RNA sequence: UAAUUGCGAUAACGAACGAGACCUUAACCUGCUAAAUAGCCCGUAUUGCCUUGGCAGUACGCCGGCUUCUUAGAGGGACUAUCGGCUCAAGCCGAUGGAAGUUUGAGGCAAUAACAGGUCUGUGAUGCCCUUAGAUGUUCUGGGCCGCACGCGCGCUACACUGACAGAGCCAGCGAGUACUCCCUUGGCCGAGAGGCCCGGGUAAUCUUGUUAAACUCUGUCGUGCUGGGGAUAGAGCAUUGCAAUUAUUGCUCUUCAACGAGGAAUCCCUAGUAAGCGCAAGUCAUCAGCUUGCGUUGAUUACGUCCCUGCCCUUUGUACACACC
């Protein structure tokens, strides 16, 4: 169970360019992205959602070396 | 309170019903009895003796569940499985000319009546008094 | 004007063609303030055919199988003979139509 | 008077019937595909 | 009305299998317990489960039912549940006509009694085998004791007059107790003193 | 022959030719101090009991 | 007016449509009593959904149901699928559910497969269930 | 190998003496010990049970099981 | 006996 | 349309490659992502070779394939023997 | 990690295929849109039994009401969500909820470079060579491709009591069907049987068809004897298909009653509705399945590992090999 690259840029670029918006709520997440996103699969849009969510989490208790928002 | 056929046991019923038959004892029988074999697939005859007169009754049995039957859903009703020898095995029917005969005679004697209105025999009001009356004999006989 | 009680059957591979033009047919008659009947579902007709694969029967035994798919989707109305005929009119590629009075 | 099943393949090999021949007919003037599109007692390529 | 009469005795008092009890359990010994699950009473040993999905998930099943999947064998009894089902119970009737006690408690003192506690492993030894005599897990023991006592039933049985319905009987109540003249004895012993000797 | 019993407490690796023996760190649950490592041939779970014919053998590693 | 329910239970190709109506502890199946539709040894496996809850609870309660497709023990595993919804489905909404919380439970420690079906159908292949043919010197 | 198909007075009396002591009589038990063949010994069982000796256990169209009284 | 060559050694 | 183009062109006398070559470049000012062209057959000599020319994206596996894939293939008749062009195009 | 799948270190940076993505299908919807070629409730007439007020059946309704069950459209639904114990991270293990927690299950498609692999006997795809009017072209009659001292493969039926035989009970799914000539076939009659005759339905969710199949269940007969297990071989008789049935195309009846007691050295397939048991539909077809492709019924023991044999992938290493340890 290991996300690919594509999920890897578009959770990374979502999470920098809207960083507030969306919280650590998954389902929250899951009507952000295909809102403000163009995604052609709905699980595809569960794979952004699923592991977007997953990052807020660990950026709550401490910052993370790779990720950089406003 | 009153019971039905449904309310029976199918394998003591039948046995009750030819039991009753005997006892009015009056079907005609044109001697294909200990000749026939009952059917293609078949080797055997029967060994009990009343073989036409149980197979009658289970057939007037089935008959009071059924809207329209004729003889050829009889006939692969009443078929099973033939040794043909070496080659693996199939489905054929029984014989025709005794599930056709046992039935054309059961008319007569005022169980069931023909329905050539769409097809095959039904049920007659007075005939299944018959079934039914036996219903009560057997229900408190327990 | 006598009513007849037409009804009409439609045939197709594909089903979005034939979704839309049965959509686009219904309020084309509900707005004339003419008596509707739901569309039905038929069940859905698959075809399939098997072969060999190769040409020749050399190497391994392997087989492929060949499907195609038919939908009716029937729709029926209640009106009188001439007004159907301008209702059933910009009908699009690939749907065939056929017309029963059932007078 | 034929049923819809075999009418949805006969007219599928009337199609490949033009395909095929215009093929062997029509090759130098770029031919790339047809559609038809059949009419009640008309029909147009 | 809606009960059969039968069943009307039975449901006043706790639930059990109708026929048998399943109270007043063994206290002889232990490591065979956790393995052995009893605390579910089951009417028939039929039932539709998903005991073959993960590795232990058969541990917690009945006995019995274990019973009467090993009971069809041989090709011919394959899925013929109907027919085992029955052979079980008979040869449950069976058993306790000649002995008062529950057909459960002679049942399980022959599974927890016929099972083997060492095994001989097979080492390579460039054609030569180096058996370490290693012991055997509850479960593996568990295990091969339904299979000896089916097969010795299967065995005895085959070609005989008498039939399977107290061919299955015999071995159980023979089991029971250091008999030493069953098939699945025959077994144990004969693998035991292979690993004595491989030791 | 005082036959005793053991408990596994902790599973380390599969070893063996053919991965059919375990190799198991057992405890005597009668001098709970004492502690030996054993071979077994089935499945074995944490707190699963063995019986044990003889204790003095001792296994490989 | 009158008191109500319908469910449905299903099996490998085995549907058991059943109907609750408030009556008076009457039950039947397909038409027939309960002591004809099913095998002799298999007998045993209709009745306990009844007798686990007790017939006291069934005081004005009657259940007709109409089962075809599959297989013997289909049906009877199709129709001891229907009856917990049955009864649960007519206690929900018909009466306090304090009964029926603990009806609930108690069911699903015995049997969790009385309120959920058990998919299991089969696969298809180019050489059979799962095996392929015989090879001549591998 | 061969069993006896009539039964005579050196096996009747078998019977009147020893069912009184068997706790389980079946056709395997009188064919083995009895040396009389099934049939026979379906009939024995049949005629001794109305003889009021033995009680029914379980029935089935297979086997059938018989008991002391 | 058996055949010499599939270059099998000693 | 162009594997005809490249077919009358090989028909008549002229250079395999530089009339291959021709059609990458005819491909990429209609505004295609890809092109891929193969041509296999008797290549001056006794034995039977093949030669592809490729530019641009390619897809292999799923379904897009079938559709966003435009392919062709045809025989071509030299004085010699026989001639094979299979060229595919990518749309977007 | 199933993966050149990722986390990261970095003389490399940025990209292109393959994997994944993707498509079909099997699992959930008492929520939306609905349905007399699909059902339920309801209302009439009508039948039987208790008689009650009831229970079990029939026929009708076409705006009486409804879509849970049957059906296919638009969408929702799993993401590893939540929790515990490891770790910086990627990740792994267990539990709860949930129709579903191996990528949810099974498939379709599927890279570079290649083989003296198969096919000229599929093609009006094709080079060269050959015979072309005493024809290797075409066409008509008859025979043969099946001919048998022997060795080898893929299968079918069995060696019986966990069986055979006889009566009764009685449950599926995927599919197919009418021409310029009869294609699946209901019902009625005759006929031991195979078959024959006469009305009629269906170009098909409408009729065949509920394809009420087999296995299986209950009650009896036989009684371990190669016997009522087993049906090879052969005689006589009756029929259908076709222009034509002999070396019988096939089907039915009587009689003949072989070998075969779980199989040596060796050897194949397989992880859950799976193996095995059993049948059905379609293909070739005027007639013939012991064959293949699919469909459903009943439905298991044991493992959740390792590289020992027979093989595959990466790195280091050795070489007198490059047609490459044949
Ligand atoms: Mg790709
Ligand atoms: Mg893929
Ligand atoms: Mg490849
Ligand atoms: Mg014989
Ligand atoms: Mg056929
Ligand atoms: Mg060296
Ligand atoms: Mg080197």
């Amino acid at each position: 169970r290991v996300r690919t690259k594509t999920v890897k840029k578009s959770a990374k670029v979502i999470i920098e360019k809207y960083y507030p918006r969306l919280t650590l709520d998954f389902e929250t997440n899951k009507r952000v992205c295909d809102e403000i996103a163009v995604i052609s699969s709905k699980r595809l849009r569960n794979k952004i959602a699923g592991y977007t969510t997953h990052l807020m989490k660990r950026i709550q208790r401490g910052p993370v070396r790779g990720i950089s928002f406003k | 309170g009153g019971v039905t056929v449904r309310d029976v046991d199918a394998h003591k019923f039948v046995a009750a019903y030819a039991a009753f038959l005997k006892r009015q004892g009056k079907l005609p029988v044109p001697g294909w009895v200990d000749t026939v074999k009952t059917g293609n697939a078949k080797e055997l005859p029967p060994q009990d003796i009343d073989w036409w007169y149980i197979r009658a009754a289970s057939v007037a049995r089935h008959v009071y569940l059924r809207k329209t039957v004729g003889v050829g859903r009889l006939r692969k009703v009443h078929g099973s499985a033939k040794n043909r020898g070496t080659r693996p095995s199939h489905h054929v029917d029984a014989s025709g000319s005794v599930d056709r005969k046992i039935m054309q005679a059961l008319e007569k004697i005022q169980v069931l009546e023909k329905d050539e209105e769409r097809g095959g025999r039904r049920i007659t009001q007075q005939g299944q008094r018959d079934l039914d009356r036996i219903a009560q004999t057997v229900a408190e006989a327990d | 004007p006598k009513v007849h009680k037409i009804r009409i059957t439609l045939t197709s591979r594909k089903v979005q063609s034939l979704e839309k033009v049965c959509q686009e047919l219904i309020e084309r008659a509900k707005n004339k303030d003419l008596r509707v009947k739901g569309p039905v579902r038929m069940p859905t007709k698959t075809l399939k055919i098997t072969t060999r694969k190769t040409p020749c029967g050399e190497g391994s035994k392997t087989w492929d199988a060949y499907e195609m798919r038919i939908h009716k989707r029937l729709i029926d109305l209640t009106a009188p003979t001439e007004i159907v005929k301008q209702i059933i009119i910009n009908i699009e590629a690939g749907v065939e139509v056929e017309v029963t009075i059932a007078a | 008077q034929i049923s819809k099943k075999r009418k949805f393949v006969a007219d599928g090999v009337f199609y490949a019937e033009l395909n095929e021949f215009f093929q062997r007919e029509l090759a130098e003037e770029g031919y790339s595909g047809v559609e038809v599109r059949v009419t009640p007692t008309v029909t147009d390529i | 009305d809606v009960l059969p009469k039968e069943v009307l005795a039975e449901v006043g008092s706790v639930k059990l299998f109708n026929r048998w009890s399943y109270d007043d359990i063994e206290i002889r010994d232990i490591s065979l317990t956790d393995y052995i699950q009893i605390r579910a009473p089951v009417y028939i040993p039929h039932s539709a489960g998903r005991y073959a999905v993960k590795r232990f998930r058969k541990a917690n099943c009945p006995i019995i039912e274990r019973l009467t999947n090993s009971l069809m064998m041989h090709g011919r009894n394959n899925g013929k549940k109907l027919m085992a089902v029955r052979i079980v119970a008979h040869a449950f009737e069976i058993i306790h006509l000649m002995t008062d006690q529950n057909p459960i408690q002679v049942a399980v003192d022959a599974i927890v009694n016929c099972g083997p506690r060492e095994d001989s492993t097979r080492i390579g030894s460039a054609g030569t085998v180096r058996r370490q005599a290693v012991d055997v897990s509850p479960l593996r023991r568990v295990n091969q004791a339904i299979a000896l006592l089916t097969t010795g039933a299967r065995e005895a049985a085959f070609r005989n007059v008498k039939t399977i319905a107290e061919c299955l009987a015999e071995e159980l109540i023979n089991a029971a107790k250091g008999s030493s003249n069953s098939y699945a004895i025959k077994k144990k012993d004969e693998l035991e003193r292979v690993a004595k000797s491989n030791r | 022959a005082p036959v005793k019993f053991v408990k596994v407490t902790r599973v380390l690796g599969r070893t063996g030719s053919r991965g059919g023996v375990t190799q198991v760190r057992v405890e005597f649950m009668d001098d709970t101090t004492r502690s030996i490592i054993r071979n077994v041939k089935g499945p074995v779970r944490e707190n699963d009991i063995l019986v044990l014919l003889e204790s003095e053998r001792e296994a490989r590693r | 007016s009158v008191q109500a329910v319908q469910v449905f239970g299903k099996k490998k190709n085995a549907t058991a449509v059943a109907r609750c109506v408030q009556g008076k502890g009457l039950i039947k199946v397909n038409g027939k009593p309960l002591k004809l539709f099913a095998p002799e040894i298999l007998r045993a496996k209709l009745y306990e959904p009844i007798l686990i809850l007790g017939t006291d609870k069934f005081a004005d309660v009657d259940i007709r149901i109409r089962v075809a497709g599959g297989g013997h023990t289909s049906q009877v595993y199709a129709v001891r699928q229907a009856i917990a919804k049955s009864i649960v489905a007519y206690y929900a909404k018909y009466v306090d559910e304090h009964s029926k919380n603990l009806l609930k439970q108690e069911l699903i420690q015995f049997d969790r497969s009385l309120l959920v079906a058990d998919p299991r159908r089969c696969e298809p292949k180019k050489f059979g269930g799962r095996g392929a043919r015989a090879r001549f010197q591998k | 190998a061969q069993h006896s198909v009539i039964l005579d007075k050196a096996t009747s009396d078998k019977l009147y003496k020893d069912v009184q002591s068997y706790r389980l009589v079946t056709v395997a038990t009188l064919v083995d010990r009895l040396k009389i063949n099934g049939a026979l010994a379906r009939k024995c069982l049949k005629d001794l049970e109305e003889k009021g000796l033995i009680r029914q256990v379980v029935g089935h169209s297979k086997m059938k099981i018989y008991t002391r009284a | 006996r058996r055949g010499g060559f599939r270059g099998r050694g000693k | 349309a162009q594997c005809e183009s490249l077919r009358y062109k090989l028909l008549n006398g002229l250079a395999v490659r530089r009339a291959c070559y021709g059609v990458l470049r005819f491909i990429m000012e209609s505004g295609a992502k890809g092109c891929e062209v193969v041509v296999s057959g008797k290549l001056r000599a006794a034995r039977a070779k093949s030669m592809k020319f490729t530019d641009g994206f390619m897809i292999h596996s799923g379904q897009p394939a079938r559709e966003f894939i435009d392919t062709a293939t045809r025989h071509v008749l030299l004085r010699q023997g026989v001639l094979g062009i299979k060229v595919k195009i990518m749309r977007g």
